[PDB]
């Protein structure tokens, strides 16, 4: 089959990676080095991403170096072992291209970026090292506005899922984002993790069991509830965006879900089954 | 005499540094906010001039704390700071010296009341680059030591940052300017009215094209500044989180609030050096002294 | 040497200045517009106050357009109501000043010695224009200041750029007055820069997301201009201002700028750029020169 | 016949009212009030009117004050007799409003003035002593604006004459307007004035030798190198006005032309017989 046939969506923070991982991260991180390995059995000749901790507020901006690798050390969690990270991307810059220009074809400022330094986000980093250890995988990433409307997001996701109809592709997407974002501000340790407000935990669970029964057209008609009594990461235009990208058709595979320090966090497939 | 001889609103868009061609910075422009960009020549010879530091201490917004205030004890840092949202504006070489010290001064006082902080060391870790641009546009010599401040907010959530708790981080960076003996310059790098184009013009300095966002924005901006050039700091207690409801303004980071709360609010007028706007946002660059 | 002439100033007049400010003796009020020019103005008003203490302001502004010769108004007290013909909702402006009759009568006279063709207006019922208004209005609202009022010789029917070497020549007649006579002045050159402008009005005339530069041309020659100011002697100038009009149509091709730096004697210093903006797209510069 | 009927061109010094004139000012002056006669004679409703001196830069603006009166002393002869200046002047507002309506239905800024205080201009005063001594007209008056295209003004002339119509008004249209502007910039004599430059008395000879023959076109087509050349009042973008109001058919009368103080000017009718 052609086009988009596969969607994940994982949290991106630092913590799947410690040495001395709370349970919940350790199993968060467990579900997404399965759903790595789902993925990579299905073969996809590139992966359509978008990570909520590269933002932007001017247009839509696309990774176009083919290349980005180096060590980075987290502007948060530096003074913890999960703040070291290696990272070493394949992006496949030409499908890039041909998605871009679909997004400039649709009205949108499409960005091309190609910069010695430009910086790489956490959330990235540590999607590349639970899903494709062995840098197998060859991304499109698009950043994630924060400024214009969640369904201009959605639209950069319809024109991917186009372009890669149009390229012959077969692809999936990936979205790396937090649920709740009640962050505890404090310095605890591993195993005094929590959701970290009220109603966070309760909205969370809402949303998965909707979005588990394939009902996501109704997660998306109270987006903008649980983003603003949840905190929920950039609104939650994450999913948004994989929705318009036809990633997240079908029940959803919820594969675990905990607290981060506080934040929601899950790990959720679409058309990933084990064989 | 207080510690600290001067407050500073320094605005830091990347635009302001890519109009200037300095040497740090890769991208070349062929000009552009050439007013803003006076306004701070003036502010540098102030505070080369007349201030005469022993220390910058910068707030900034882009250093996203989501647990507590960080303060930036890295001895030398050193990098390329490359702005992510304007990268073909701001790709900038920085090297620099902190007054860890004082730094470590700052954390030790901000935890000792009551908020959670932590101290930055690892050199690994590349310098935001709101803090390069506020840096260069205070002082292009790079020669006064830096305290580098972290701003508390949610990076997944982005919010109203804590007044009170920019506040109390003031107050902290006060008393350790003044255990330390330190004589010190604030830069509280915050624009005002924050919203701008959704497209860049095709040339970026094209000056036609930067104006307002809207009457609305300006004229907020101008109740703002008005109460800064005329009463004392007291009132701006109140005025800084309407201003910020109104025009969604910078400040809400808290910079601002930090900075005269660490003058210990002045019964004293602020003066305005310039305003302008940057793709649409209203920015200030705004000197206050202590009274007397 | 320490001249007569203590200052001389670079002073627009556009109308909208006045009805922002909304002073007593204006008519018409707004809601704000053209802060920062305003403010800038504000700052040259404490230098004239505070600082320089001048005995008379020295005006030359180009709307009073003379079709023969050069004219000095030594109307004892000028009176009268003062309404802008294209700006009627902007700007109708009860002036009551005092003239320095004696400086006007040895201006006229240096100036007549000189070559130039003079005449002295004596006449109380003749009208002072709203250009001169506004400018000594703008450089000093409290009026407690004796003036001279200088007339801009141009055609009324076929407008064109003002014979520059002889502005040059009634700038040496105004130094040799000043001098003869004693007095310490301050000179204000009433010409706005780059002069194109909306052909329509917004609705809202001070609706501040609709003011910005005619175009990035225009804007660009400003600078150009400027930055020479900034840096550079004044001599050089003498070359740049007719380029400078020729590339933007100048309101400095009236003259007064030339005529002011040439009474200062051309002197080897930079101008102090107090302020920089669009009215109705037309660029307009707030700049003090001072004696070497 | 309703709509636009007569025209009429004068200049609008105050040269016109000297006590001790050259004799090139008299002639005029003598032909102006010739022009005021056979005007009145007329008999309009209204008359239209475009004086240079009125200029803006900044849309079209319309006098919507129905009585400026006044004495006026001009900003360049004070020093003369001529430069007081007595005024009784009476607009047609209501007419005024209908025209202004018009030119902003053109997709034009009409800007409606009434203030206390707006200033006369000098040409707008000459006109009314020489055609109106006993101030029987009814005026309808418009800026002069400068900085727009001269075509604009044709089409504010046009909807003025158009209004008019539609009024069922008899109206005439006069301009104040000199011809070249070769100042001559001394204190003369009366005695000694005279064309101020070369080359500006052929060419004022020559449009006035084709406003004679009818031939209004020929002039607009080389009004740009008329304005250039001869320094022509205001570009002479007041005969423009005229030619959109219709007010330029037929040939047209040469009452006078000679020099003021080095400029050329001249008083012309349209179908105004007797
Ligand atoms: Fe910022
Ligand atoms: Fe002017």
């Amino acid at each position: 089959r052609t086009g988009i046939v596969a969607g994940a969506l994982l949290p991106g923070m630092p913590h799947l990676l410690a040495e001395h991982p709370a349970p919940s991260w350790s199993a968060l991180a467990g579900a997404a080095r399965d759903v790595g390995a789902r993925l990579r059995r299905l073969e996809p000749d590139v992966v359509l991403l978008l990570s909520t901790q590269w933002f932007t507020v001017l247009g839509h901006q696309f990774q176009c170096d083919p290349n980005p690798r180096g060590e980075h050390v987290d502007e948060n969690w530096y003074a913890y072992d999960y703040g070291l990270l290696d990272y070493d991307l394949r992006f496949d810059v030409d499908f890039t291209e041909r998605w871009a220009d679909r997004v400039q074809a649709g009205g949108m400022q499409a960005r091309r970026t190609r910069y010695d330094g430009f910086p790489i986000d956490t959330g990235t980093i540590v999607t590349s090292a639970l899903l494709d250890p062995d840098r197998r995988l060859r991304w499109a990433q698009v950043s994630c506005n924060l400024y214009a409307d969640a369904d201009t997001l959605a639209d950069v996701g319809r024109a991917g899922a186009a372009a890669a109809r149009d390229a012959g592709l077969r692809a999936a997407v990936v979205v790396v984002t937090g649920m709740s974002s009640g962050l505890i501000q404090q310095w605890i340790e591993p195993g005094q993790d929590r959701i970290g407000e009220p109603g966070h935990d309760q909205w969370n669970t809402r949303v998965l069991d909707l979005l588990t029964a394939g009902k996501v057209d109704e997660v998306l008609a109270v987006r903008e509830d649980f983003a603003r009594q949840a905190q929920a990461d950039s609104q939650f235009r994450a999913l948004a965006f994989a929705a318009g990208a036809e990633a997240t058709t079908g029940p959803a595979h919820l594969h675990a879900y905990g607290p981060i320090w506080g934040t929601g966090a899950a790990v959720l497939s679409w058309n990933l089954p084990d064989h | 005499r207080p510690g600290i001889v001067a407050g500073c609103l320094s605005p830091h868009p990347p635009h302001l540094i890519y109009g200037e061609n300095p040497p740090q910075n890769e991208p070349r422009s062929t000009g552009g906010w050439e007013t803003l960009r006076w306004a701070y020549e003036r502010l540098r010879a102030r505070i080369r001039d007349v201030h005469k530091p022993d220390v910058l201490i910068v707030h900034a917004p882009h250093w996203i704390t989501m647990v507590g205030h960080h303060v930036n004890c890295v001895p030398n840092p050193r990098g390329l700071s490359v702005e992510p949202i304007f990268p073909h504006l701001f790709r900038y070489r920085y090297d620099f010296r902190t007054d860890v010290e004082l730094g470590e001064a700052i954390a030790e006082e901000a935890s000792g009341l009551g908020l959670v902080t932590r101290t930055l060391r690892d050199p690994r870790v590349r310098v935001d680059y709101a803090t390069i641009g506020a840096l260069h546009l205070a002082n292009p010599a790079w020669d006064i030591p830096v305290v580098s401040l972290s701003a508390n907010n949610n990076p997944y959530f982005y919010s109203d940052a804590s007044l009170t708790e920019m506040e109390v981080l003031g107050e902290a960076t006060r008393l350790a300017v003044e255990a330390t003996g330190r004589r010190a310059v604030l830069l509280a790098s915050n624009s005002l009215s924050h919203l701008h184009w959704h497209e860049e013009p095709e040339l970026p300095e094209d000056m036609e094209r930067e104006h307002p966002y809207n009457n609305h924005q300006y004229r907020w901006d101008m109740k703002l500044l008005e109460a800064i050039r005329r009463g004392p700091t007291a009132p701006l207690r109140d005025l800084i989180p309407e201003h910020i409801e109104a025009t969604a303004s910078e400040t809400k980071a808290g910079s601002l609030t930090w900075m005269l709360a660490a003058m210990g609010w002045p019964k004293v007028a602020g003066d305005v050096l310039g305003y302008g706007t940057i793709i649409g946002t209203g920015n200030a660059i705004v000197e206050w002294l202590p009274e007397g």
